């Protein structure tokens, strides 16, 4: 029996707004729905227990409500600390089921990122290996392109990027962009510029070096 | 701290979905599963008042017993208030699995480990659990089956003994066996076995225990007096067909030095009854030359004292029941309901 | 006051068994039962099973049971669980958590989880994280970098200056290189002014092969 | 249970009637 089944699954809002995630069972279990908050890389922290019950040490704009088959976590007043992920559970007994999750995004001001690029160290020449890092800082919505020009002679398959997961505070992001080639690739050439492409940006803005400079 | 509280409970059971006996039927729905790590937590040294004839769990056992039975008992006519019903009367399956009473969370059942405890007053080694335990819903008159049992001696729960309009539940320590066969090759004819020897030594220390609380009075049984052949009759149920037995051999004055072993009782199947779910008669089909078979234990027995003992020096009993909350009383006597943060 | 510590992550092979530990303390560890919940690849959490200190008795989910064995020693305050028959679909983090500290019944909502632990299911082995560094040349204000490359497996804990450096600091998410090898880059922002005034180096742990490194990044 | 019914049934024994639930009794 017992199936809870947690909507949506994904939600995105603003900072002040105020979102509300459900949690719907098979058969009654006398409310015993606790609400977990699992932010990024954390671990989770139960935040209302008993259905309704709030947990002391969390704010009171995180509600619990309803009854039965029904609940409902109502976050009042969002802010950006919140970023993170909500599961419902019951503990009435074994087995104390998880929900499917609720990821949850914040809407913000388009941010703009700041631009360094990094040449490798001789360590690494040594090893017999170059290895390009491109940095986006502090940048804000997600979509985000960065292009290689070795020479000015487009790459693709060399690089692999990745990006933080939206920040506690600020509630952006930052991308490294990271461009693998061989000693021998990096002795055969002189300018090595990352091209990005931010919204935050008027046009593509770029920053590159010459080897040896 | 915590306070007496009559909440809503929700039934846990063992069912399996997929057999399409009645009460794993619609426990399969109404209640959840069960736990497997009941959280049991002795009240350090408490002191708790019960009053096991003033307990809300028995009216809520009540209807969900009575909403099992009428939604999953076929009927071939119900008459009751002013008005007659038809409906279809399917042949089914029939064996009451243990249901479990559970608190929602904000509240717990308290429960007595008083070893000789009546029901009434207080406990001494409270206990709380957030569920009661397997309480198969077993529906009978004159003798309690497949029940609890008293952990050591014989104990009688009365809501007022000098009061003989009130039921008396004797609750015993020992288990009897009794064998109810409906063979093939009468179609109606049943009987019932049980061990004359093992019975009529319960018997005995039920009489005694009984006198204990009667001042050394003579102890009488006495065939029930007059009514409904519901009480007059040891009523239970069997592979859905309802048994009605003649216990007068049973409580046999006489048979307590030689007297013999294997009692031998009449017992019959009814199509028309009482029921028990509301004042009125219902309709119901025979059996199909099956050999209709339940082997039950006895765990007590339901009791009525007379009112001429004013006089005398002997109080005479009768076989009782009818009043089908006082079977639930026999097993949610030492539970009840209290309300914590 | 409650904590729960678990084992330290580790690496097995398309079926091998994992023997993962969890070590409490703050409460009378008798009374009180012990859970184990997963989270895998991009996926929510699934409670495994529920063990009692005090019987030894176990549960399982159904998904999950003929697989799981939880067992315990009272003495050292420590349960401990272990998984048979892995897959690549196995590849998860593993958390004990406990219920919270009450007499009272009705309270079997984990408030204590442990730091969880990694375990990789992989035909890899224990790499070495070869650290190098990513100095300023500057963006508006300083930016400089530990490049820990070409390892496995998952985790690598790092620290700036022994965790003084936390503000501005960014660890990325390792990616899985082509080569079979977890590449990760942690970066951090300090004003400019302090390049030459401060040392900048970074403290990388890497538990599975038990080397770590400190480099300093030089601004060259 | 009729309550009524039942002690005038039960006054056919020289009984007096009482309600078992929703069965009747006599004594
Ligand atoms: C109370 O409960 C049970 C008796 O059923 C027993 O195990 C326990 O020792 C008892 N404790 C006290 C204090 O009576
Ligand atoms: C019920 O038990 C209490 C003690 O808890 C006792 O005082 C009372 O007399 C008992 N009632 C009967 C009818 O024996
Ligand atoms: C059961 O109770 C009776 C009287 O209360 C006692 O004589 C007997 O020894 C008890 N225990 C049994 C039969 O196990
Ligand atoms: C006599 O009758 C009453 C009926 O109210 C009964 O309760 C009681 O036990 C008897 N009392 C005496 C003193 O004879
Ligand atoms: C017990 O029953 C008698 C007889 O009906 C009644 O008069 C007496 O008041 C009752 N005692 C209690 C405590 O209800
Ligand atoms: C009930 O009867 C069964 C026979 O199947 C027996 O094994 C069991 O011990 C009895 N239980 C009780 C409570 O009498
Ligand atoms: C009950 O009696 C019948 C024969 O009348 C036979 O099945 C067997 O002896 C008894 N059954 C059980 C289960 O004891
Ligand atoms: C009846 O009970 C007695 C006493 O335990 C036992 O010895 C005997 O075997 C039983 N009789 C039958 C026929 O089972
Ligand atoms: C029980 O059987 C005896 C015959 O031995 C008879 O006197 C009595 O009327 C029967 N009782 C009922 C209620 O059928
Ligand atoms: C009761 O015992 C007597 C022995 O005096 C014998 O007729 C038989 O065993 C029983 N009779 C009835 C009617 O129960
Ligand atoms: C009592 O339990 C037995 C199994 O021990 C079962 O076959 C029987 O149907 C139960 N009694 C009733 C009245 O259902
Ligand atoms: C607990 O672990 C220790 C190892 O430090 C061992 O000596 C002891 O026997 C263990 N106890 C049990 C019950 O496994």
């Amino acid at each position: 029996d017992i199936q809870l089944t947690q909507s949506p699954s994904s939600l995105s809002a603003s900072v002040g707004d105020s979102v509300t995630i459900t949690c719907r069972a098979s058969q009654g279990f006398g409310n015993y729905l606790a609400w977990y908050q699992q932010r990024p890389g954390k671990v989770p922290e139960v935040l209302i227990y008993a259905a309704t019950t709030l947990q002391s040490g969390v704010p009171s704009r995180f509600s619990g409500s309803g009854s039965g088959t029904d609940f409902t976590l109502t976050i009042s007043s969002l802010q950006p600390e919140d970023v993170a992920t909500y599961y419902c559970q019951k503990y009435n007994s074994a087995p104390f089921t998880f929900g499917q999750g609720t990821r949850l995004e914040i809407k913000r001001t388009v941010a703009a990122p700041s631009v360094f690029i990094f040449p490798p160290s001789d360590e690494q020449l040594k090893s017999g290996t170059a290895s390009v890092v491109c940095l986006l800082n502090n940048f804000y919505p997600r979509e985000a392109k960065v292009q290689w020009k070795v020479d000015n002679a487009l790459q693709s398959g060399n690089s692999q990027e990745s990006v933080t997961e939206q920040d506690s505070k600020d509630s952006t992001y930052s991308l490294s962009s990271t461009l693998t080639l061989s000693k021998a690739d990096y002795e055969k050439h002189k300018v090595y510029a990352c091209e990005v492409t931010h919204q935050g940006l008027s046009s593509p803005v770029t920053k590159s070096f010459n080897r040896g400079e | 701290v915590w306070k007496d509280a009559d909440t809503t409970l929700f039934c846990a059971s063992d069912a399996k979905a997929h057999e399409t006996e009645v009460h794993n039927v619609w426990a399969t729905h109404a209640c959840v599963p069960t736990d497997p790590n009941p959280q049991e937590i002795h009240l350090e040294n408490v002191t708790e008042n019960f009053n096991m004839w003033k307990n809300n769990m028995v009216e809520q056992m009540q209807e969900d017993v009575i909403s099992l039975w009428d939604q999953s008992l076929q009927p071939c006519v119900k008459l009751t208030g002013g008005s007659v019903i038809k409906q279809a009367c399917p042949k089914i399956s029939f064996d009451p699995i243990p249901i479990h009473y559970c608190t929602p969370a904000g509240y717990v059942i308290l429960k007595c480990n008083d070893k000789n405890f009546n029901g009434t007053g207080p406990c001494k080694n409270v206990s709380s659990v957030q569920c009661t335990h397997g309480i198969k819903p077993v529906v009978s008159t004159q003798l309690l089956l497949n029940g609890s049992l008293a952990e050591e001696e014989i104990i009688i729960r009365s809501e007022n003994l000098t009061n003989n309009a009130k039921t008396i539940i004797v609750h015993l320590n020992k288990s009897v066996e009794i064998n109810c066969t409906r063979p093939s090759n009468d179609i109606r004819k049943a009987y019932c076995e049980i061990n004359g020897t093992k019975w009529n030594k319960v018997l005995k220390q039920v009489t005694e225990k009984l006198k204990e609380h009667f001042n050394n009075k003579t102890i009488i049984f006495q065939p029930p007096s007059g009514g409904d052949l519901e009480i007059t009759m040891h009523s239970f149920n069997c592979r859905g067909e309802f048994f009605y037995c003649n216990t007068t051999q049973l409580f046999n004055n006489t048979c307590i030095k030689g007297c013999n072993g294997t009692i031998t009782l009449p017992c019959k199947i009814k199509q028309i009854i009482n029921m028990w779910q509301g004042t009125g008669q219902a309709m119901y089909a025979p059996p199909i030359d099956g050999k209709i078979n339940c082997v039950s234990n006895i765990t007590g027995i339901l009791l009525t004292r007379d009112g001429g003992a004013n006089n005398t020096s002997n109080e005479t009993f009768r076989p009782g029941g009818g009043n089908i909350k006082d079977n639930w009383r026999s097993e949610l006597y030492k539970y009840k309901v209290v309300q914590i943060e | 006051q409650v904590q729960l510590v678990q084992s330290g992550a580790e690496v097995q092979k398309p079926g091998a068994s994992v023997k993962v530990s969890c070590k409490a303390s703050g409460y009378t560890f008798a009374s009180y039962d012990i859970n184990w919940v997963r989270q895998a690849t991009g996926q929510g959490l699934e409670w495994m099973g529920w063990m009692n200190p005090k019987t030894g008795n176990t549960g399982y989910a159904q998904k999950f049971q003929g697989r799981v064995t939880l067992t315990r020693n009272t003495s050292i305050s420590t349960a401990y669980m272990e998984l048979t028959s892995l897959r690549s679909e196995d590849t998860a983090v593993y958390y004990c958590a406990t219920y919270r500290i009450i007499a009272a019944v009705g309270y079997r909502y984990f408030q204590y989880w442990g730091q969880g632990t990694l375990v990789t299911v992989s035909s890899a082995s224990t790499k070495g994280p070869s650290v190098f560094p990513l100095a300023p040349s500057s963006g508006g204000t300083a930016a400089l970098g530990c490049l820990v490359k070409d390892y496995f497996p998952e985790p690598v804990t790092v620290s700036w200056n022994s965790g003084a450096l936390t503000s501005g600091v960014h660890t990325f998410p390792a990616v899985l290189q082509s080569s079979g090898l977890y590449s990760l880059s942690s970066v951090v922002t300090v004003p400019s002014s302090s390049l030459g005034t401060q040392t900048y180096i970074c403290n990388v742990n890497h538990k599975p092969s038990n080397t770590k490194v400190d480099k300093r990044v030089e601004p060259k | 249970x009729n309550l009524h019914f039942c002690q005038l049934r039960c006054k056919s024994l020289g009984l007096l009637g009482r309600c078992a639930x929703t069965y009747c009794a006599c004594v």
